[PDB]
């Protein structure tokens, strides 16, 4: 059925592109949207 | 008299540092323990 | 508070003494689990 979005703000320092940091870090879910809808693509947005 | 005095002594006191170290000494005491323990917590975790 | 009283919170049921949290609970979450599927702590649904 529903939506769900997990998600955690944090301010790191790295090389800009590269080398996604280590440590560990909970993700909070913030808003559930009850909808039916069938997702099988997605588009981001710049 | 002395020598078997002194023998005794210096093989009591290192019952006390062979106790202390090697951290596993008293595993047939933890043991039933673990078990009695283990057997508590499958037992709860059945109820889910 | 602080007496042994039937409560219903959301569909649920249960008996037990309903007395304050002195918890942590991050704002996400509505149930207080311990170790099996016991109810600890429960928010509410009005002072929440
Ligand atoms: C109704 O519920 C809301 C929960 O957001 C609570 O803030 C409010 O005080 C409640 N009102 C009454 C009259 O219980």
């Amino acid at each position: 059925g529903y939506f769900k979005i997990y998600s955690k703000h944090t301010p790191i320092i790295v090389r800009e592109p590269e080398d996604l940091p280590q440590g560990f870090s909970a993700l909070e879910p913030l808003v559930d949207l009850p909808i039916g809808i069938n997702i099988t693509r997605f588009q981001t947005l710049l | 008299q002395k020598l078997i005095a002194n023998q005794f002594n210096s093989a009591i006191g290192k019952i006390q540092d062979s106790l202390s170290s090697t951290a596993s000494a008293l595993g047939k005491l933890q043991d039933v323990v673990n078990h009695n323990a283990q057997a508590l917590n499958t037992l709860v975790k059945q109820l889910s | 508070k602080n007496k042994c009283v039937n409560f219903n919170f959301n569909g649920l049921k249960g008996t037990g003494v309903l007395t304050e949290s002195n918890k942590k609970f991050l704002p996400f979450q509505q149930f207080g689990r311990d170790i099996a599927d016991t109810t600890d702590a429960v928010r509410d649904p009005q002072t929440l």
